[PDB]
RNA sequence: GGAGGUCAACAUCAAGAACUGUGGGCCUUUGCCUAUAGAACUUAUAACGAACAUGGUUCUUGCCUUUUACCAGAAC
């Protein structure tokens, strides 16, 4: 439910996107394919 | 109905029937008329009468181009004329295209849920893999290249 | 002049019959000028063939084409917007028309049915049958509520439009018919089929007229003349104008290397447009036969060199845009350059050609 | 010229005329009692002169109607004296025999002859030899 | 197919042998014909089964016509005697 | 692909509702009804 | 074999002209529409650490078929 | 003349809350305004029927070997 999933606040989101982004960028996509559509980022902090 | 019954009982069946295009012959009707409509723009190209034994034969190079074009091998005929193969070519294109649109629909109701039969689930199978393996050799000759 | 010199030695019996005076008068005779035309937009948004186009013959403002996506389409004319869509056949489309004296659209096509469309609700209204194979065409009669089909059954049928029944049925080719127009006054029906004749119908009798035999080959593409009274007929290269009425010959196009023609059109002030399966549009007056612009249209970006071939055309209500779609899936626009003058843009300079023995 | 504005009408009313009498006859010969309410509405003589009154007869509503009525099939004779004339004007286009490698319908034995890098590899593997080497020293 | 045109074959073969056969005893059996397997079927001796005429022209063809049917009967007349 | 002029538009959507007509009806007598 | 044909005509309508009809009342002519209407740090120790109007080379295709093949 | 009919024919019955006729004026007949005579039956928790069935076409579903025969909502 919308109570209990990631509850989408700024800083989280930000946060979890950022490390998204350094993620991806660890890896050459000649290697693989690492993309923002087929992930998930779940962030607990005093917020979530 | 007891209309219909009692004027068959005293006047036969009417000659006239016609057969309404339903989903069982609809995969025949498009072939019969791809190839009148192939055969028309190919006996306006010649500058003979062909006199029309020719053209049976004409179209076998219709159904070699399709075979040829579902099995992803090449088709050159070797002393053909070119604007012949360029409505060959151009009729092929036309039926390819339905080919994957209508197997793209018949995933999509599948995948939905709705009713399907188990002949077209069969043949929704064939054509998926026809359309797999002639993306895997298209990305082994752009790896190639 | 000249002629008299010819005339007073050779005397032929009539002067008409000799042929440097048919082209002495050819050459005195000037035809009239015409603006070039260009391309103004392109339209994507089918999954198949342009098959068919029909325009709105009241406000002008939205034209129809179907396709061979088996789908109909709507599309606003001044913007070049998709309104909306149509289904409601299985295999392609092959011929529109809406009326204009009710708010009816009958298309046709080749899954054997002919169809009414109501436009105050954009539903299926009234379903025709009838037709062996498939039909291919549809005119609508102008004062008399009809609809006149026909096919590869090689007849043609003309419908009852209130009861649905196959009323008159006319029995005269020996091949699919390619083009139907209907006609208020007695030569009703002028059809065109694939045996070489184009035949002008008299619908109440039921035998024909005429049988006009000019053309060698399938007659692909017809057009009636707005403000004329008379019909173009096109062939593989071969495009006349005839009278109606008594059956003339009115004119022959000089319309030679051109390939197959699909479609005609012609404008009010005496265009006549015909497109060809090689991607190639020529323009020609209509009075005279000189085509005066040739055109090629450039088809796609990953297209093939056979995909480009205008399948079908109309011209505007008021008759200043062309509407054509090529084979390439797409929908092309032209436009009359309103800039060009007589002097700036003349034309192809009008040298008929004693050979070739047709001007 | 365009045709006249009276000739369209005179047209078009004989035309409707004809028409309305095939669609009542159509109609009328239906055996739905539903289709005659929407249909939309005899003396002659017999020689030099006899005077006959064509009158028609109440059948019964049971026993069939048009009792000639029955499905046949018929051909016609084409008949014309209309000879009509056809008016027309005055090596690379052989397509050659299709022979197919999956269908053979008459089953024949045709002729067997006629039934049937880019430098980033390079680079890439001097690349790697090169690892190789590094590696070692 | 092939195997019932072969039958078919020497089934009339055996046909005709009995008529021959009686036909030297004095007895004139005639040939019965072959059954209609619907009600229309069409027989082909009774009528010119389609016959279309060629539609007369300027010239005149009275006596060639009568040439001609002297030769028929003729040929009719040499084959009843004679037998081809 | 075709110059400054010529103008392309990819289209795959109905701007008009598939319900809103395109003859419109024309109403006689203003009903308060 | 043999009944396999490419139908090289078709069936023409003048051919069921002549015939005599037979007046069986069919389920869809009935009547029906009566009426005709009318108009008017961390970081840092990876290695890496910083329309073709064909229709099967389209990028629709490639990813329904990159979504159905796993 | 009067009562009655499990008698017939022909009009009429769903619409600016809504009918027809007549006179006068304006436009050029249709239509608008103004003065007048009549309106049976049906209708406002809306319709002739304090009752209530089936058929066609196109959508959306349900049973799921395919078509009839079907499940049950919508529009015409």
């Amino acid at each position: 439910p919308k109570d209990s999933r990631m509850r989408l606040i700024r800083q989280d989101v930000n946060l979890g996107r950022a490390v998204f982004w350094e993620i991806q960028s660890r890896v050459p996509t000649s290697l693989t394919s690492i993309k923002w559509e087929n992930a998930f980022v779940s962030v607990y902090s005093k917020n979530n | 109905y007891i209309g219909n019954l009692i004027t068959r009982q005293f006047e036969g069946r009417s000659n006239e029937i016609v057969k309404t295009t339903t989903k069982q012959r609809l995969d025949a009707y498009y072939d019969l008329e791809l190839r009148n409509s192939v055969m028309d723009d190919i006996l306006e190209m010649m500058p003979e009468s062909i006199r029309q034994k020719k053209a049976r034969t004409i179209l076998q190079h219709l159904s070699e181009a399709w075979r040829c074009w579902k099995a992803n091998i090449p088709w050159d005929v070797p002393g053909m004329p070119a604007p012949i193969k360029k409505i060959i070519e151009r009729y092929i294109k036309s039926k390819a295209d339905a080919w994957v649109s209508a197997a793209h629909y018949n995933r999509e109701r599948i995948k939905r849920g709705a009713h399907v039969e188990k002949t077209m689930v069969k043949k929704n199978l064939g054509r998926l893999t026809r359309l797999w393996i002639k993306n895997e050799q298209e990305r082994q000759r752009q790896i190639q290249k | 002049h000249a002629s008299a010199f010819v005339n007073k030695i050779f005397q032929p019996e009539v002067a008409e019959e000799l042929i440097v005076n048919r082209y002495e008068k050819l050459l005195s005779q000037r035809p009239e000028w015409h603006a070039p035309w260009k391309l103004s937009r392109v339209i994507n948004g089918h999954l198949g063939w342009v098959r068919c186009v029909a325009i709105d013959p009241v406000d002008n403002e939205w034209f129809i084409t179907g396709s061979n996506d088996t789908t109909m389409k709507v599309w606003d004319l001044a913007t070049g917007k998709l309104k909306t869509t149509l289904a409601g056949h299985v295999m392609t489309v092959r011929d529109v028309a809406v009326s204009d004296r009710h708010p009816y659209l009958f298309s046709v096509s080749e899954d054997k049915t002919v169809k009414c469309w109501d436009l105050e609700k954009n539903q299926i209204i009234r379903d025709y049958y009838g037709h062996l194979s498939g039909v291919r065409t549809v005119s609508i009669h102008p004062t008399l509520d009809l609809i006149a089909t026909a096919g590869r059954d090689s007849v043609i049928k003309l419908w009852d439009m209130r009861t649905r029944i196959p009323v008159i049925t006319l029995v005269g080719h020996k091949g699919p018919i390619n083009q139907v127009q209907c006609t208020p006054v007695d030569p009703q029906v002028v059809s065109s089929s694939t045996d070489a004749t184009v035949r002008l119908w008299d619908v109440v009798a039921g035998k024909t007229m005429k049988v006009l035999t000019h053309h060698k080959r399938s007659v692909r593409a017809t057009a009636l003349h707005p403000k004329e009274f008379s019909v173009a007929s096109a062939c593989t290269d071969d495009i006349r104008s005839w009278g109606l009425a008594e059956g003339s010959l009115l004119t022959n196009f000089e319309s030679e290397k051109t390939g197959i023609i699909n479609t005609l059109s012609i404008n009010q002030d005496d265009v006549l447009f015909a497109g060809g399966d090689n991607g190639v549009l020529s323009f020609y007056d209509y009075k005279s036969g000189h085509k005066y612009q040739s055109l090629a249209t450039r088809e796609m970006v990953g297209s093939l060199e056979g995909e480009r071939s205008v399948l079908c055309s109309t011209f505007d209500k008021t008759g200043l845009r062309l509407i054509t779609g090529e084979a390439d899936k797409s929908i092309k626009i032209w436009k009359q350059d309103e800039t060009a003058t007589k002097e700036s843009e003349p034309g192809l300079a009008w040298n008929p050609n004693l050979s070739a023995k047709r001007f | 010229p365009l045709p006249t504005k009276a000739e369209i009408q005179e047209c078009t009313a004989r035309t409707k005329s004809y028409i309305q009498r095939l669609v009542n006859a159509k109609l009328a010969n239906s055996n739905n009692r539903a289709s005659s309410r929407y249909v939309t509405e005899a003396n002659l003589l017999l020689n030099n002169s006899h005077h006959i009154e064509v009158v028609s007869k109440q059948m019964d509503p049971l026993l069939p109607r048009f009792v000639g009525k029955k499905a046949r099939k018929v051909v016609a004779p084409t008949e014309n004296d209309e000879v009509v004339p056809v008016l027309h004007m005055d090596n690379e286009w052989k397509i050659p025999a299709a022979v197919s490698n999956w269908k053979n319908p008459n089953g024949y034995t045709v002729a067997l002859e006629r039934r049937v890098i880019n430098d980033g590899f390079m680079k890439l593997s001097e690349a790697l030899e090169n690892a190789d080497k590094k590696a070692r020293q | 197919k092939i195997r019932e045109r072969m039958l078919e074959e020497s089934k009339r073969i055996a046909e005709l042998q009995k008529r021959r056969e009686l036909k030297q005893a004095g007895i004139n059996v005639a040939i019965k014909k072959p059954k209609k397997k619907y009600g229309t079927d069409i027989d082909y001796n009774e009528d010119i089964v389609y016959e279309q005429a060629p539609m007369p022209g300027i010239y005149d063809t009275s006596t060639e016509d009568r040439q001609i049917k002297k030769k028929f009967e003729q040929f009719e007349r040499k084959v009843n005697r004679k037998g081809l | 692909p075709y110059g400054k002029e010529v103008e392309v538009l990819m289209e795959t959507k109905n701007t008009q509702s598939p319900q809103t007509p395109l003859v419109e009806p024309v109403t006689e007598r203003t009903k308060l009804q | 074999t043999t009944s396999h044909r490419p139908q090289l005509e078709a069936r023409s309508g003048a051919k069921a002209a002549a015939y005599t009809p037979t007046g069986i009342e069919h389920a869809r002519l009935l009547p029906g529409h009566t009426t005709l209407k009318y108009r008017k740090s961390w970081r840092k120790g990876t290695a890496f650490g910083r329309y073709i109007n064909d229709m099967t080379k389209s990028e629709y295709h490639q990813e329904f078929l990159h979504k159905h093949v796993r």
